[PDB]
């Protein structure tokens, strides 16, 4: 935002936002999978308790 | 004095206060294209070499 003008640096910011969203969606998916795994483990632990 | 396209001269500019406002202000300078940088932000940047 300091080297290039906003009208000429819009595609760069768009690509950065797209890359960061793609990198965060994978983290969210991994967190969901691990949360399901931990939920199953906690259900098994409660059953054993 | 300006050399040909081959064996072109190379001048090292360092340790000075840059002012690009006096460059694009000239009338005969019709062709002014920049890559990776914007002409308006030339006076606000800092270059290591």
């Amino acid at each position: 935002l300091s080297r290039l003008d906003p009208p000429e640096a819009e595609v760069q910011i768009d690509r950065l936002i797209t890359g960061r969203l793609q990198s965060l969606q994978t983290y969210v998916t991994q967190q969901l999978i691990r949360a399901a795994e931990i939920r199953a483990s906690a259900n098994l632990a409660a059953t054993k308790m | 004095r300006f050399a040909s396209v081959y064996a072109w001269n190379r001048k090292r500019i360092s340790n000075c206060v840059a002012d690009y406002s006096v460059l694009y202000n000239f009338a005969p300078f019709f062709a002014f294209k920049c890559y990776g940088v914007s002409p308006t932000k030339l006076n606000d940047l800092c270059f290591t070499n």
